[PDB]
């Protein structure tokens, strides 16, 4: 028997760990992931100290694993929802602040420089292209900040000309020289290979106002766009953006563009009967198939279960693209049957109606193998003898499957179809690998197709449509969306 | 942070990584400085979101037109190579790599569409598109086509359609009109108009995709097709005696397909801007460089005009070049978007029969402006 | 009347056809010489360069020289079934020992919590990415065996996603007579002893389908994988077959390959499943 | 240990199995459960063993209280009803499960089962599993996983059920002799009154609910308290006969039978509430009538079912005046048909006597057997 | 419909679980089977449902081959041991659910349903699921599942065992009323004698698979065949003492007691039978036989006491009408009956006995 102690050492050694990990996170500058911790842990120690909390032991591993991987990117998209971050406006603050500042412009002249050594010092020589003139420094030593008074010559420098390599090793004491040349300007390192009169553009003034020192025009932080504007505010518009608070006004864009909302009702209306049909189609030849493969009679089942799968085994990427090929109304091998056979070419990509038939066939096809895995199993739970009594009472297969198998099935199934709909609901990648949302729905102004998904007309106003990839927005629809499919589910 | 005292490079899984790698280890030999390169998967998707935070590697290679939103979101240098050094690339490419008339990447390679034809089948391709129908017509006696290339996408059928006067956004002076679209106009109409003439003649097929073209020029069951350099392989395993060319004229004016310029961007967060810079200028972007990659895997054309010449001894590459310089450069702007699939759209339409020519560029010209502005 | 088995065998491989043809075509793609993703389901030019390349061999070519293999396609494998495995059994045991508790134990809101799982993880996983990246970069430095560019990460990554499981096996374990495990509280078993002696061993069907699932979720799963591996070595095959994809084209002939090699641990798994498949477990414990 | 209910009472939402039960049983004492089917005999035991909560009221065990206590602290084994065997496990591994979750050695866990087992019959089939065994069989290996685990407090729900008569009779004295062995408290749950009659030290009554009474077996046979009492311990049931108080003393009881002779008879029966006039119902069981060549009371009527047991002769008369049959027990094999002329004698000492509200004239023909 | 047997016989691999029955079961015919636990009683009736195959041997229902035919195409019903109640449905669905196959008729089915659920006293349970009843509620639905359906032949596995004594009688009765109406033949297996004894126009005794015998209820218990079926056929069991002379027309044996009492015995190293309600008072008859008293039952209607006879290994029970006060250690003696005596030889089988039996 393991020791009663023991129990307290562990609960004593992991709340070690927890301190000392969390006093650790609050250092540096890590606070939101210092306080998440925290709570996480404390609440993990508290349900196994008190026996109390016994059911909670169980529960509490799941629950962590889905706060940290599914909770929280959930609450993010949500929390960006709230802001103009997109590919305009995608750097914080700061960094946008940054980049601005490490802006530069070519205030003065260009010299291609060289490295002498003179004895265990150095030689800084300049040459000027335009006048043919050349400079050179006296003996310096490297090492910080420093200003070497250039003269003209004539001469050759006495040392051998350094290396790359040697100019490289000594590139940061190198570009801490300010060279001045004997008319009075000064000239620092730009590259490996030239010193310049390089400045910065903008300088910091402290009050938050940058100012461009080419120009003299003044900026200051507009934080209701996430611009540096001119400046009160002047038309000029400084890139980089930065990510800034938007409240309602990425959820408001939904409701005020007329355009959007056009052909809203009807994709949507689209969008349910596509889950519908792929839950019920899936559902069904899943649960047919599984109750074949587990008849004993039937003596070639571990063969057909097996084969059954493929259509999951392999990565369905692929497999669309496949069907695509195969699809094609003058090409692709089914019409080439289709035309053979009864002699009929359907417009599988052309007509809305065979289109969206065949992104049934080709989901279904996807699909019924997760259903038929599921029946597998949950067909285990079903008692042997229920049959024997069916049978007692006049049963065949069918009155077996209708009044017992099918009933049985439809209480566990119920959640997993609910959350199959959902899924389906949101099939962006099926659709736009397929059809592309296609045939188009003509007069839409912002531009919609006929098997155009909710998320495939959603995605296309948010990444494409000429503004970049705007993900506050998408955050945004990405809400509104899931509030409609949660609204459903009623 | 990217860490300072090295190099960090990321390029594409289809470009001469090994033979960059080469050209790395000969920077380091003469500076003490390790290049490394990777070629993570969506590297273009994955670039934005590891520079916002101030990471990523220090180069990066993409096409040009990737890199006019890289720049706008803060996330590139601003390169400075000299006068000079502007001289040893071609002048078109300095074009392709400018955001707000400053110059943001290194030009590297050039691609567009060429015309490749069976010299089996026909020894003299067509000049002109007007020539195809006839050209048909006597190749439909042998059961073999004219030509055959991929309909559904807009990158392939545009170089027609562009030809007499149809343009994405009009580039002014350095500067893209956004309110300036021209898919609408007396050019792109007629440039559409002939291709739907050809489905209506039986020339080509409304729902011939890039699967079925390629298929079928490699099979030797179509006399040409439309393709861009990374079709060659395919065409050499199938042993077809074929040829590159110019694409064929419509209406006494060239065909302008889009021209993709591979280019070498410097991370803006990058504390090693002094030592790319030089690996790029003084290493890459020489006859030996270039060579190193080429070598790896062929650049097709590239942006400097001694290495090009060199390699232009190959008429597929000196043809690629000449459709290049024929034609548009991909705008690096974020509007393009919207271009694409409202253009897609048209031609579909437009092959289908579900609209006319004109009402269908006509909403496609409306699609993109009301995007562009609003 | 046996002529039913006859109907069944003949319906069972019409449907059989049907469903495989689309996964020829893909086998076809992978033994087709160049890269073609079109074509006679016999390939006119049959070439095994793909499958050589693959399988780590060197090919030689056209004009002489060898061209030795771009990528460890096997290696990459190999994480796969690692990522797959680990990651299936993390699931397996984190949800039934959840659905344990939602199934035989009280404690106040429960339904809540349960139809807040279901509904919370049918959220548009959109932005996901970004929140997850964000979270991993930040792990890194404290538990880098759990950071990015770590299966351990991958591996961590994939066990909140239990929310299904967990309704699926709280489901099956209802269809278990109580009285089972209310004999075994009798006997002086503990709720652990009572769920890991008596309860689990007839559960092991369902354990079987959450695993099987969880399996083919992991070796198919691209974003979350391809976002948390930097290293060429530690990819798995969803990951590695990335690189085939190009802008303007693809090398069908190798992804194709991959996309068959992908199949084949999913296959092994789901035979070696079956023996926990089975009907009956439940048979003479309760009389009604 | 000790067992006692106070105030017990169950409810399913507004349906109500029990009401306010209360019982005390000491230790090492047998008490047999009898009662109507669905009349809540399991859902006491269940309740018992902490299987179903208490609505109201406290359960004791061992003198502390136990209503919130889990089934595993409660020193309590159940030999269910419907068996709930491990199906997984083998029949020693059913029997030995509990012994495995102690720290109990191999060979004390071989030595104790196979004991069991071979006093149950079961010694051929302990490597079978629930699923290849008969139910009788299945029922005993239920039996011996209890029999096994030696409890503080023993719940047999209807162990015998499914068994054969002389297997039935081989059982029913090992459980007895355990419980003279070990003498700890059993609770036994039984539809044969044979079984009631022969195990218990004490048998409980109940009827939809309600202890209907709780007494000795003989105390129980003898002196019913009410109508449903005197009707349900003993079969074939007592018959009852409406009749007429014509006259009281203080230790007896005179009633007038239905019958169109009105015959008088004085009965050895308490007077206390009982009035001249009232309708009372006189019982009398079929052991208990007389033949009638010599007897002072003689009901006769007319044959309407004969059933011939072997070892006796149950016989069924319609009497007129009386809407019920009578049932009369002979031994032996009586040739008598269906339709025939038959008369019984009805002897007073041996009538028992109940009010309009079914309640019992306290019998005071003192019976042999009694204290 | 009439069901009969045919060297029936029946293998789980290699262990014969029934070995080459015989039946002849008349249409109309109501035949209960008795036997010990495990002795293939509900095998044996679902090889004649069809839920079990059968290994050799035919059978047949109303004059024609069933072996091949599958249970639901039959004609036959079953009340099961274990009930197999549908969980999903309610006591009517359960009740009504052969009915709604065969030709759904609404009124039909309730008032079918309505009666046989009054008579099983089921119809304040109609709505309520298995899981909410009690064990005996469900064997009573179980019946009530059969009896609806009204098939062809009525099998029926120890539909009484979970039932108190009074509802019982009740059971039986109505089971009797409908055996009589319907005309209809009924298979029965019980572990209840009285059961047996009263419904049975022919009781089948099954032991260890194969048949011991089949005969009328009053034959078995007066001339049983063999030393198992008089051990198993009422009870308490049968007494048996190991028993010289023989005569033409009868035989003599002597008892094991120290005294060596000779007794002549009218029948065709043995076993002599006599069972406890056969042996009589002391001062009545001839053969007198002493003991001690070891056990003491008291039942209310009769007092059975055990009692252990010098140099007879074996315990003697006795019954007795009445409460009689006798306790454990004192002596008794009782009666044996000549005419009454069962007699066994080596091989277990009976000597024909000749007292004609009323
Ligand atoms: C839109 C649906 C598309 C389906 C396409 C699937 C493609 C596969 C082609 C096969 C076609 C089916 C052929 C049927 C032949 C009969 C098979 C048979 O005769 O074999 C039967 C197999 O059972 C069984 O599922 C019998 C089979 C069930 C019959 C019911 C079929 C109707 C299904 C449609 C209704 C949808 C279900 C609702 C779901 C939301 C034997 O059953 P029994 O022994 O009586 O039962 C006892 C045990 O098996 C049960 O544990
Ligand atoms: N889960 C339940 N819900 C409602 N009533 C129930 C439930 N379980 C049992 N009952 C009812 O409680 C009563 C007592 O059940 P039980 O104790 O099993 O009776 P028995 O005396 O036959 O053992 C029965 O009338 C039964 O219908
Ligand atoms: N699967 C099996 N394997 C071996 N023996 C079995 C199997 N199933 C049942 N039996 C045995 O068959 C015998 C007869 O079973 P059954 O007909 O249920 O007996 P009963 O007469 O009590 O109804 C029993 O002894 C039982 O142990
Ligand atoms: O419904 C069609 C759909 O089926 C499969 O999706 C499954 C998925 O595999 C499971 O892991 C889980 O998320 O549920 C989904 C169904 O709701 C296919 O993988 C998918 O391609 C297809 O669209
Ligand atoms: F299951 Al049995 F007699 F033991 F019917
Ligand atoms: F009806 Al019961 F025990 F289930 F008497
Ligand atoms: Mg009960
Ligand atoms: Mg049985």
């Amino acid at each position: 028997w393991q020791s009663d102690a023991l129990k307290w050492s562990v609960l004593g050694l992991l709340g070690l760990l927890v301190g000392y990990l969390v006093v650790l996170m609050y250092a540096q500058g890590e606070y939101l992931f210092a306080i998440t911790t925290l709570i996480l842990s404390s609440a993990g120690l508290y349900i196994f100290a008190n026996r109390k909390a016994y059911a909670w032991r169980y529960v509490y591993p799941g629950m962590a694993g889905m706060g940290l991987f599914v909770l929280f990117p959930l609450v993010c998209t949500i929390a960006i929802a709230f802001t103009n971050y997109s590919s305009t406006n995608q750097l914080t603050f700061e960094r946008a602040q940054e980049v601005l500042l490490d802006r530069s412009w070519q205030a003065g002249k260009t010299y291609n420089f060289g490295l002498y050594p003179a004895g265990d010092e150095w030689q800084l020589a300049l040459s000027d292209g335009e006048t043919g003139k050349n400079y050179l420094s006296d003996a310096f030593k490297f090492g910080g900040e420093q200003k070497l008074q250039l003269k003209e010559t004539t001469a050759q420098p006495e040392g051998e000309r350094a290396n790359l390599r040697v100019i490289t090793q000594n590139r940061q004491a190198l570009s801490d020289i300010t060279a001045i040349l004997p008319d009075g300007n000064k000239v620092m390192m730009s590259s490996l290979r030239q010193f310049s009169g390089t400045q910065p553009l903008y300088t910091l003034d402290g009050d938050g106002t940058l100012t461009n020192n080419q120009s003299g025009v003044k900026y200051r932080p507009n934080n209701q766009i996430g611009f540096y504007q001119s400046i009160n505010w002047g038309d000029e518009k400084l890139s980089p953006g930065y990510t800034v608070t938007t409240g309602w006004k990425n959820f408001t864009r939904v409701f005020t563009d007329e355009g959007i909302q056009k052909p809203f009702l009807a994709i949507f209306v689209w969008t349910v009967v596509f889950s519908l049909i792929t839950v019920f189609l899936t559902v069904a030849v899943g649960m047919v198939l599984a109750c074949l493969v587990q008849w004993e009679a039937l003596r070639g089942k571990a063969v057909y279960r097996v084969l059954l799968i493929l259509p999951y085994a392999v990565p369905s990427f692929i497999s669309i693209l496949i069907f695509k090929g195969l699809f094609n109304q003058s090409f692709g091998e089914i019409n080439m049957m289709l035309s053979a056979l009864f002699g009929v070419k359907p417009a599988w990509f052309s007509d809305p109606t065979t289109a969206r038939t065949m992104l049934i066939i080709v989901n279904t096809w996807l699909g019924y193998p997760y259903m038929m895995i599921l029946c597998m199993g949950l067909l285990k739970a079903i008692p042997d003898d229920l049959y024997e009594a069916s049978a007692m009472d006049g049963a065949g297969p069918f009155q077996n499957f209708f009044k017992i198998t099918l009933p049985l099935l439809i209480k566990p199934l119920t959640p997993l179809m609910i959350a199959s709909f959902a899924f389906n609901f949101n099939n962006f990648v099926l659709i736009q690998l397929l059809t592309n949302g296609g045939p188009d729905r003509l007069g839409t102004t912002t531009p919609a197709g006929y098997t155009d998904l909710l998320v495939n007309y959603t995605y296309r106003i948010a990444f494409e449509g000429g503004g970049g990839q705007d993900f506050g927005l998408a955050a945004a629809i990405a809400t509104l969306i899931f509030l409609l499919v949660g609204a459903l589910a009623i | 942070k990217i860490e300072e005292g090295k190099l960090v490079i990321w390029i594409n899984g289809d470009k001469g990584y090994n033979g960059l790698a080469e050209v790395g280890k000969k920077f380091e030999k003469d500076t003490g400085i390790k290049v490394t390169v990777e070629h993570p998967d969506k590297l273009e998707e994955k670039f934005p979101q590891v520079a916002a935070t101030g990471d990523g590697p220090d180069i990066i290679f993409w096409a040009h037109d990737r890199f006019g939103g890289y720049a706008q979101s803060g996330l590139l240098a601003e390169i400075t190579p000299d006068k000079a050094f502007q001289d040893k690339l071609y002048p078109f490419t300095w074009d392709a790599v400018r955001y707000n008339g400053k110059l943001i990447a290194y030009p590297i390679a050039v691609e567009a569409l060429s015309l490749i034809y069976n010299k089996d089948l026909l020894p003299n391709p067509p000049k002109t598109w007007e020539e195809i129908p006839a050209l048909d017509k006597e190749l439909k006696a042998k059961g073999k086509s004219a030509l055959m290339f991929n309909l559904q996408e807009p990158y392939f059928t545009w170089p027609l359609i562009a030809a007499d006067g149809g343009y994405a956004f009009k580039y002014e002076n350095g500067k893209y009109d956004i309110k300036d679209v021209g898919v609408d106009n007396a050019g792109a109409k007629a440039g559409l108009t002939f291709l739907v003439d050809l489905i209506k003649n039986k020339h080509m097929n409304a729902d011939t995709d890039y699967s079925i073209a390629e298929a079928a020029f490699n099979k030797g069951e179509t006399a040409m097709t439309i393709n861009g350099p990374w079709a060659w392989s395919n065409i050499d395993t199938s042993k077809v005696n074929y040829g590159v060319t110019v694409l064929p004229t419509f209406k006494g004016q060239p065909s302008k397909p889009f021209v993709g310029v591979l280019s070498a961007g410097i991370n803006a967060a990058s504390p090693n801007k002094e030592l790319a810079k030089e690996f790029l200028e003084n290493y890459l972007l020489t006859d030996e460089g270039l060579e190193a990659v080429n070598k790896d895997k062929p650049l097709g054309a590239v942006a400097l005009k001694s290495y090009e010449e060199e390699l232009a001894k190959d008429p597929r590459i000196a043809a690629t070049m000449e459709n290049a310089q024929k034609g548009e450069i991909m705008p690096n702007i974020p509007q393009m978007s919207a271009f694409w699939y409202a253009v897609r759209t048209a031609v579909i339409n437009a092959a289908s029969g579900r609209q006319t020519v004109d009402e269908a560029l006509k909403d496609a010209q409306t699609r993109i402006t009301k995007a562009s502005a609003s | 009347q046996k002529a039913r088995l006859f109907i069944t065998h003949l319906l069972l491989l019409l449907f059989i056809a049907a469903i495989m043809f689309p996964l020829l075509m893909v086998v076809a793609i992978s033994l087709r010489q160049g890269n073609f993703a079109t074509g006679s389901l016999i390939p006119e030019q049959i070439s095994w360069d793909h499958w050589k390349l693959a399988l780590g061999f060197s090919v030689e070519q056209a004009d002489g020289r060898i061209t030795p293999p771009p990528f460890p396609v096997l290696l990459w494998l190999w994480n796969s079934v690692k990522v797959a495995g680990i990651s299936a059994i993390g699931i397996v045991a984190l949800s039934t020992t959840c659905a344990y508790a939602f199934a035989r134990m009280r404690f106040p809101g429960k339904a809540t919590l349960l139809k807040g799982m279901l509904i919370f993880q049918m959220f548009p996983a959109v932005l996901s990415l970004v929140a997850l990246y964000a979270l991993f970069d930040r792990l890194g430095e404290y538990i880098p065996f759990i950071g990015l560019n770590t299966h351990g990460g991958v591996i961590f990554a994939y066990l909140g996603g239990i929310a299904l499981h967990v309704w699926t096996i709280k489901g099956y374990f209802e269809t278990i007579d109580s009285s089972l495990e209310e004999a075994a509280a009798l006997d002086g078993a503990t709720p652990w002893q009572a769920f890991r002696l008596v309860l689990l061993p007839l559960s092991v069907p369902i354990l079987a389908v959450v695993f099987i699932l969880s399996f083919i979720a992991a070796i198919t799963e691209v974003p979350v994988a391809s976002l948390l591996l930097r290293d060429v070595n530690s990819y798995t095959l969803a990951v590695g077959m990335q690189q085939y994809l190009n802008p303007q084209n693809y090398l069908w002939g190798d992804f194709a390959a991959a996309a068959v090699m992908s199949a084949l641990p999913i296959t092994i798994v789901f035979l070696l499943a079956q023996r926990w498949l089975v009907n009956g477990l439940t048979a003479g414990g309760v009389k009604g | 240990a000790s067992v006692q209910l106070q105030n017990v009472t169950k409810a399913w939402g507004e349906v109500v199995v029990s009401k306010d039960i209360n019982l005390d049983i000491h230790e090492g004492e047998f008490v047999v459960f009898v009662g109507p089917s669905g009349c809540g005999k399991s859902t006491l035991l269940r309740m018992i063993a902490g299987l179903e909560t208490i609505t109201s009221g406290d359960l004791f065990i061992g003198e502390k209280r136990m209503n919130d206590t889990p089934p595993a602290e409660r020193g309590v084994g159940m030999v269910f009803q419907s068996y709930a065997l491990y199906p997984h496990l083998s029949v020693a591994e059913n029997m030995s499960f509990g012994l495995k979750l102690a720290g109990a050695k191999k060979e004390v866990i071989n030595q104790r089962v196979n004991q069991v087992a071979e006093v149950l019959q079961l010694a051929h089939l302990l490597d079978r599993k629930p699923k290849a065994l008969s139910g009788g069989q299945r029922q005993r290996v239920a039996i011996g996983r209890t029999l096994v685990a030696e409890p503080s407090v023993f719940l047999l729900d209807e162990p015998l059920s499914n068994l054969d008569a002389a297997l039935r009779v081989q059982m029913r004295i090992e459980i007895s002799r355990l419980h003279k062995r070990l003498g700890r408290t059993m609770i036994y749950v039984t539809h044969d009154q044979v079984e009631a009659m022969t195990l218990a030290d004490k048998i409980v009554v109940l009827d939809a609910g309600r202890v209907a009474q709780v007494g000795k077996p003989l105390e129980l046979y003898h002196y019913p308290a009410d109508r449903f009492v005197a009707g349900f311990i003993g079969s074939p049931k007592m018959n009852f006969l409406p009749v007429k108080v014509t006259a009281t003393a203080i230790d007896q009881v005179q009633v007038e039978l239905p019958m169109p002779n009105r015959q008088q008879v004085w009965l050895p029966v308490e007077s206390r509430d009982v009035q001249v006039g009232a309708n009372m119902s006189l019982g009398i069981r079929p052991e208990h009538l007389l033949p009638s060549d010599i007897a002072d009371v003689i009901l006769e009527g007319e044959v309407q079912v004969v059933e011939q047991l072997g070892n006796e002769t149950q016989i069924h008369i319609q009497i007129p005046s009386i809407r019920q049959n009578l049932v009369y027990r002979q031994n032996d094999v009586v040739l008598v048909e269906e339709g025939a002329t038959f008369a019984i004698g009805l002897p007073p000492e041996r009538c028992h006597l109940f009010r309009e509200d079914g309640t019992a004239c306290r019998r005071l023909h003192k019976e042999p057997g009694v204290a």
